């Protein structure tokens, strides 16, 4: 019955786990509640761990009993609610929260728990209240802040900004130093201004959060399979992704496993996600040697197993620190080799990765200890995309002349060349080449039923739709799901830009700008005197701020033109209308790069060190265009300006991305592809010649 | 309108 015994097992157990000897705590802590069951502390000390060892269910319980014992157990309710959290419980984890909060008003850390479920919810601006009450409440509190600051960062809240980052370092330096999981996460920590050093540690921190929680498994060691023997002599190829389905991973390398040459290979892709529904998901299944759903197989240690079961040579993580993730199947090493590829822009930081697939541009070998993994190195760009398949109704245009621009008015139609050919009077401008619409009484028709606002309409028999209906007409075509099977009408009257302006259009989250950024941008935009930039309210609520700095720049409102977000294909399209994307720098446009290459419209970047930051880079030498990529914030507002201004030059660049865009590698899947298998053959021949993972460099 | 599906945080 003892008390002062089990209060004494507490004591040590709470210092083994300050040696980090879970393990030993775990124990320690159940002989306390063996000698005293009533033990409020216990139960919620041994719930804390089996938490962290992803034991949720019994967690679970403990804090259940805790609250029981000690119903003013503030604290318990806290971390119940972040158990209930991580169990897809949202619903229930909110009401801890607030039973929490209620309870002990002053409770920081409730008020910070809260404002997370509000972030992951998307309602920002209430994740901010939030934190700023934990923050006013506990001013020390490194959770909050980090959080907060991704918040504020993600709205372009620059308040303050300089002294924020200071203040991030200094907290991850503080936390990392003594030992403590820092607050800044992996993904974001790209964002900010720290050490390689500093990354790649989040990364490995974050890594062994999967340790824990497979190690309580105890599985022994995998036995890897030795030669191709068993397989056929095909390499067994693992796909691992939480985004088989409509996401931008999807909307990248749908094509691939579709393309793998099944003399020599074996495809497996892994689904971390439920299907759901859309064509993505269909033709991965479709294509793919074997699709296997692991959503079904919640367990890891199951899951794991029926990899390894299925005998595969190589595994590739799609997913780094991403939502949807499962890297504790990664940590279990099912696999003899296991890649880091094209979902995630960052180290992983940890033991279980061999490799992370890029490109000598994205990583050269003088920033590669950024990296936790050897490099493996893709010929051109380890970017790809799938736009030329499911966008192919962009890879001609026209236009139409109302006076002549190639991005004023534009149509893209599958059957456009036969439309055409109905028309008397087409003049056709030489570069392929743009066929060009004069001033009928179709151009105006045409240029009517945009500026009626309607959805559509009939030309000798071919439908013309309004670029801003597509979900209207075809929703399978606004997604990408489908080809559209109409001709588009995208015009910059739809969007509200000036049909005499220089266009320069940015299509990222809004995140991925910084005060600097926007710095350079006013710059150019002073500087060439008849130009507007285009952004995307991405989020809203992240508009009124940059209006704000841009005035204090000195820029009038009307220099921004904002858009709403918009449905893939129309989103794409209509980067026709733009004559120049400024790339971010703080974070490069990855997938947005590709789209705004794939409409022609050449993008002007700055390459950073971290691998984010160079992606457009790499993309635009593999497209072949170094006269758009600068190497200092001054370089690279000339090049903005000097494309603005001389617009002998933009009609030169702007042909030849045009051009390149398919003669070059870039979009090139099924090249692509047989890279990526050389790639892997590499890999293998290392490891069964009997050597340990290094740097292929080719 | 619309809301894309886009690469995001984990926590
Ligand atoms: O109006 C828009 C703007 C963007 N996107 C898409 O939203 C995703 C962008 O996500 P993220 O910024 O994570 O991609 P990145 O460019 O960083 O790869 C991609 O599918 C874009 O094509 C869209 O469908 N409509
Ligand atoms: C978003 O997703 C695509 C596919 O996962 C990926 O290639 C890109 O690197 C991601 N963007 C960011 C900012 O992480």
């Amino acid at each position: 019955s003892c008390p002062t015994h089990a209060d004494s097992l507490n004591n040590l157990a709470n210092i083994k786990r300050e040696q980090g000897n879970i393990e030993e705590a775990v124990r320690l802590y159940r002989k306390a509640l063996e000698v005293f069951p009533e033990f409020a502390a216990a139960h919620s000390n041994l719930a804390s761990v089996l938490q962290q060892q992803g034991k949720l269910q019994e967690a679970l319980m403990h804090y259940k009993e805790a609250i029981r014992i000690s119903p003013t157990f503030a604290d318990a309710y806290s971390n119940m609610g972040n158990t209930l959290k991580e169990m897809q419980d949202v619903q229930g984890a909110l009401q801890c929260y607030t039973r929490a909060i209620q309870i002990n008003p002053a409770f920081a850390d409730a008020h910070s728990n809260l404002a997370s479920i509000h972030k992951d919810s998307g309602n920002i601006p209430e994740a901010i209240a939030s934190y700023r009450t934990a923050l006013k409440l506990k001013p020390d509190f490194p959770d909050a802040y980090c959080n907060l600051a991704h918040c504020l960062q993600i709205v372009c809240d620059w308040t303050d900004y300089d002294e924020r980052m200071k203040k991030l370092v200094s907290i991850v330096a503080d936390q990392l130093e003594k030992n403590r999981l820092p607050s800044v996460h992996p993904h974001h920590s790209m964002l900010y201004p720290l050490s390689h050093g500093f990354r790649k540690a989040i990364a490995e921190r974050h890594g062994n959060l999967c340790l824990d929680k497979i190690n309580v498994l105890h599985k022994p060691p995998y036995e890897h399979p030795k030669d191709l023997k068993l397989s056929d002599g095909r390499l067994r190829v693992g796909y691992v992704s939480s985004d088989f389905g409509n996401h931008p991973t999807s909307h990248l390398m749908q094509s691939i496993p579709g393309m793998h040459n099944p003399d020599k290979f074996e495809v497996f892709c892994y689904a971390l996600s439920p299907d759901d529904g859309t064509n993505f998901r269909v033709k991965v299944m479709a294509e793919a040697n074997h699709f296997i759903d692991l959503s079904q197989i919640p367990c890891n240690g199951k899951a794991a197993d029926r990899i390894h079961q299925d005998g595969i040579h190589i595994l590739v993580n799609m997913n780094g620190y991403t939502k949807g993730a499962r890297n504790e199947l990664f940590a279990l090493r099912p696999a003899p080799i296991q890649a880091m590829w094209l979902g995630y822009p960052g180290t992983s930081g940890a033991l279980f990765m061999d490799y992370i697939i890029t490109d000598q541009e994205t990583s050269p070998a003088e920033v590669a200890e950024q990296y936790s993994e050897k490099l493996a190195y893709m010929p051109h760009t380890f970017f790809i995309g799938d736009h030329a398949n499911m966008f192919p109704h962009l890879k001609k245009k026209a236009v139409i002349d109302f006076k002549i621009y190639d991005n004023r008015i534009v149509l893209n139609g599958i059957d456009l060349k036969a439309f055409l050919d109905s028309l008397p009077d087409v003049k056709i401008v030489k570069m392929l080449n743009m066929p060009v619409i004069p001033m009928n009484t179709i151009a105006e028709a045409v240029i009517e039923m945009i500026n009626r606002g309607q959805i559509q309409i009939t030309i000798n028999g071919f439908s013309i739709s309004n670029g801003l209906a597509t979900t209207q007409i075809n929703n399978k075509a606004a997604t990408g799901e489908e080809v559209p099977r109409t001709i588009i009408v995208t015009t910059r009257s739809q969007y509200g830009l000036p049909e005499d302006a220089i266009v320069y259009c940015n299509f990222n989250q809004l995140y991925k700008i910084d005060p600097s950024t926007l710095q350079m941008w006013a710059n150019i935009l002073k500087r060439v005197p008849n130009s507007v930039l285009w952004l995307l309210r991405f989020p809203a609520v992240g508009e009124p701020n940059i209006q704000q700095y841009a005035q204090n720049m000195g820029l009038p409102q009307n220099r921004i033109i904002f858009s709403p977000v918009a449905p893939k294909e129309e989103h794409v399209r209509r980067g026709q209308l733009a004559d120049v994307c400024l790339d971010t720098p703080l974070c490069n446009g990855h997938t947005t790069g590709m789209d705004v290459l794939w409409a022609g419209t050449p993008m002007v970047t700055m390459p950073g060190e971290t691998l984010a930051s160079r992606v457009a880079a790499s993309q635009l030498t593999c497209l072949g265009c170094l006269e758009l990529i600068a190497k200092n914030r001054q370089e690279y507002e000339d090049i903005a300006v000097k494309l603005g201004t001389d617009l002998e030059y933009l009609k030169k660049v702007r042909g030849k991305v045009w051009k390149q865009r398919i003669s070059s590698p870039l979009f090139n899947t099924k090249q692509y592809t047989m890279e990526l298998e050389r790639l892997y053959l590499q890999m293998w021949e290392h490891y069964a010649a009997g050597n340990k993972p290094d740097h292929m460099i080719k | 309108p619309v809301s894309v599906p886009y690469s995001s945080a984990q926590s």
